[PDB]
């Protein structure tokens, strides 16, 4: 939750959580801009789940 | 720019602009 996947291979590096989630979204072929304008809705759904 | 949180005010360089003057 603190450093994403960086610590898996070497020394951990701090990364903001929305920044990490942007990389996760981009990893499945979606432009990273989409996440920014839906952050509140995404957080609400995640909390409910 | 009214939706994203944390944006900043900075300039963007245009490489085409210096080529137009000539």
């Amino acid at each position: 939750i603190t450093s994403g996947w960086t610590f898996g291979a070497g020394p951990a590096l701090q990364i903001p959580f929305p920044m990490q989630m942007a990389y996760r979204f981009n990893g499945i072929g979606v432009t990273q801009n989409v996440l920014y304008e839906n952050q509140k809705l995404i957080a609400n759904q995640f909390n409910s789940a | 720019c009214d939706v994203v949180i944390g944006i900043v005010n900075n300039t963007v360089y245009d490489p085409l602009q210096p080529e137009l003057d000539s």
